[PDB]
């Protein structure tokens, strides 16, 4: 038995709407999988595909298919997103079919955070934006003011916001963000462990790539060599997690514990004002 | 580029 | 954060844990169990061929290759008897590929005796009429159980195979049954396993559904497993890999979701010796 | 048998 009552408390004052970018080839092969595991504990779960499907109930953007259009599909989420959800939740998640996300933890986060702060959080990532990007694939949540500047500010202007539907989907909307003072958020715990994770965990506990010019150890904003240190008692997402790991993580997260060693909950940090951030690390 | 695994 | 309850079952209900290995594995896996859940154990010894100051191994008189390890089997419960029977109440034997959630082990073996002649594993119904427990997923045995095994089991010849061939989980099945120890039901009150065999993958999605797989022909009670197979107290898995010691000890002791707080099902009473509980 | 993979 598990008491949850918290966890049902922050569910109604930290609403999350996850959307999950996918494709017609992954409906049944990831999507599907999304929806039965940590999907369904979203606030709202909406599927952004390029065609419809009954299962999913899958939104289909006026976008084309391939690598090629992944930043296409974003800006149509989030318009999408403000045009029909955005008084539906304070907190809008990207992520991918292959992200692994507690959202339980993702909310833990938010709480102190107003929804009207101009910020978004991830995986932070130095090249490209002077402020950092997100990681696509460890998914990045922005707030409600966020989506707002986003859909209203940055996508009517071409200088603030790349036109073309061509480029890392990450990058680009870290450079229109930018563009409109949405503030890249830091999304480490009050120890300095990340929560946010490119890679399944295995890669964060034991790094096997030893500092050898590796992208991963060149593009980390925040500077750490991980291992069996790297990660938070309350991490938020793990990524290329394929559908079955999805269960595994699941059943070894929720479900298995070990008898008598019960998980006591930090203190909540008191609201801050709106524009205001935690302080730093 | 592409930043894979 | 509060672990009181299990610091409680940690002296109540002592395990001593012994790790079957060789020297080709000392570094590469033994090492592994010692830096996860080894630890946990009330004693923990690993069982070789040759000694080791990192692990501290005990140097069997028994030579190396899969047809030796019913004799490592042997001689690790006789050197466990003749140097720590009254260390602990349990007795565990795992491979350098089990992964054992000690805390969940301390859970189900609270209520029943050490006196009472009983262990407890993966049970399988072939070569042994009461079953016999899964070499891999590890099985536990009663401080009366190994007292039976070293003391009237392995001198008779007729009770206990004397030759050091043979599945040592089969063999010890057999040694045990001759000798009056009964082979327990480590299921949860709700029937789902907490020995595995296999990793959780295998069991939470059955990808040979090819129902020809030995295991669905082993399996002492019958089960489908999929995404009900496993206990939220599950005890143990093997074929777990040396990296995969850590994100098992990661994602089951450190990960939780904020707010969901695990409540403890209340201790069953202590049984008389001889009883083991009910269903 | 064996019954290891
Ligand atoms: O032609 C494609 C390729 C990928 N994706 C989606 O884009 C994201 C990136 O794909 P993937 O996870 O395969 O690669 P990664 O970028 O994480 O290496 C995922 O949400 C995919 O479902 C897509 O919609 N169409
Ligand atoms: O020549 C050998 C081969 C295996 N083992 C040990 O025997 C057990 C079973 O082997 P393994 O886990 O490799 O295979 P499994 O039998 O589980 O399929 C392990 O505890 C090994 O360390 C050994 O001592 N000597
Ligand atoms: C790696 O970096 C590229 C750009 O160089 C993209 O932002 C890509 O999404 C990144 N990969 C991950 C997993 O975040
Ligand atoms: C499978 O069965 C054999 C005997 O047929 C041995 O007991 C072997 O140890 C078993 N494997 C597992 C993983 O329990
Ligand atoms: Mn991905
Ligand atoms: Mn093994």
């Amino acid at each position: 038995h598990e008491n949850s009552t918290i966890a049902e408390r922050l569910y109604s004052e930290v609403r999350v709407l996850c959307w999950i970018m996918t494709n017609p080839s992954n409906h049944q092969k990831k999507a599907r999988h999304v929806k039965r595991t940590w999907g369904k504990r979203c606030n709202k779960l909406i599927f952004m595909s390029s065609a419809k499907d009954d299962e999913l109930d899958a939104v289909a953007l006026p976008v084309g298919e391939g690598r090629n259009n992944l930043w296409g599909k974003t800006k149509e989420a989030y318009k999408y997103i403000y045009e029909h959800h955005i008084n539906d939740a304070d907190w809008f998640l990207k992520a991918d079919d292959d992200t692994y996300t507690i959202v339980e933890n993702m909310r833990y986060m938010l709480y102190p955070y107003s929804p009207e702060t101009p910020v978004y959080f991830g995986c932070k990532f130095k090249p490209y934006v002077k402020q950092g990007y997100m990681s696509g694939g460890a998914g990045y949540v922005l707030s409600r003011e966020a989506v707002r500047r986003f859909v209203v500010e940055a996508l009517p202007n071409p200088k603030l916001c790349k036109s073309d539907n061509s480029g890392a989907e990450d990058v680009e909307i870290g450079k229109c963000l930018q563009n409109v003072n949405v503030l890249a958020g830091d999304s480490r715990d009050s120890n300095g462990r990340g929560r946010f994770f490119p890679f399944v965990p295995e890669h964060h506990l034991i790094p096997s790539h030893t500092d050898k010019k590796f992208w991963y150890w060149q593009y980390i904003f925040y500077k750490t060599d991980e291992g069996l240190d790297c990660c938070s008692d309350n991490a938020i997402s793990f990524h290329y997690v394929s559908p079955n790991q999805m269960y595994v993580l699941d059943y070894l997260i929720y479900h298995l514990r070990p008898y008598g060693i019960i998980n006591t909950p930090d203190a909540l940090p008191n609201k801050l004002a709106v524009g205001e951030l935690m302080p730093e690390i | 580029p592409d930043t894979r695994p």
